[PDB]
């Protein structure tokens, strides 16, 4: 294999570890990124916890079969008599779901400051 | 200035009158739980007090109706001004022209932030119905966040 990957060759294999650690050098990819990068970590959260938010809402009449089945075989609920509409299931969910949007919000926010 | 929205609240007040479960006509941390579980969700307790962090000025323990109020208000400012979620798309945007390329798009969804698996981003693309080619806008996903 005469062609090379890498122009720089520096290493075999790379080692990527989880921790921090003490002392690291920053590194240069053109430093003014690295302020996206600090922004980019609540944008990322919220905008997977939105479609997480979104997608348990998607469909009631034709699509969400699954879902629709699920929730009607459950014995806990009663006959549903009084309404036919079920807006609050949908409501109850996903207010659920934005509690950890806002509280990825402030976390987020936290991974922004680098305290 | 603009009067505050009563078809909206009301929205807000069924949630708070479904939330409630204990009756004393306040929602506590382990009522958040009972809520869960009724939605198939076992959470640990640390992530109950956790996700509850957000609600209160004062930290009372369990949440009344303006904070809840608030919780809930919170996501409709979001909705109302569509600047967060618009501007969350806009700091990926590698060439600064509106239009984002989709293979740099799935590494910084799936790797970032909250880790999600490639099944789950798939749903994003083809349930907003975004085509192959490498130019994907994000005004039309803002605009589906928001217009129903
Ligand atoms: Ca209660
Ligand atoms: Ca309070
Ligand atoms: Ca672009
Ligand atoms: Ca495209």
């Amino acid at each position: 294999m005469s062609y090379y990957h890498h122009h720089h060759h520096h290493d075999y294999d790379i080692p990527t570890t989880e921790n921090l650690y003490f002392q690291g050098a920053m590194g240069i990819l053109g430093s003014g990124q690295k302020h996206f990068e600090k922004r980019r970590n609540p944008a990322a959260g919220l905008i997977q916890s939105a479609w997480r938010f979104y997608a348990t809402n998607l469909s009631r009449t034709d699509l969400h079969s699954t879902w629709q089945y699920y929730e009607r075989t459950v014995t806990v609920p009663m006959y549903r008599g009084l309404e036919d509409l079920t807006p609050g299931l949908k409501v109850s969910i996903r207010a659920v779901c934005v509690m950890r949007f806002l509280v990825s919000k402030r976390k987020f926010k936290e991974s922004l400051r680098l305290d | 200035a603009d009067q505050l929205t009563e078809e909206q609240i009301a929205e807000f007040k069924e949630a708070f009158s479904l939330f409630d479960k204990d009756g004393d006509g306040t929602i506590t941390t382990k009522e958040l739980g009972t809520v869960m579980r009724s939605l198939g969700q076992n959470p640990t307790e640390a992530e109950l007090q956790d996700m509850i962090n957000e609600v209160d000025a004062d930290g009372n323990g369990t949440i009344d109706f303006p904070e809840f109020l608030t919780m809930m208000a919170r996501k409709m400012k979001d909705t109302d001004s569509e600047e967060e979620i618009r501007e969350a798309f806009r700091v990926f945007d590698k060439d600064g022209n509106g239009y984002i390329s989709a293979a740099e798009l799935r590494h910084v969804m799936t790797n970032l932030g909250e880790k999600l698996t490639d099944e789950e981003v798939d749903e994003m693309i083809r349930e907003a119905d975004i085509d192959g080619d490498g130019q994907v806008n994000y005004e039309e996903f803002v605009q589906m966040m928001t217009a129903k």
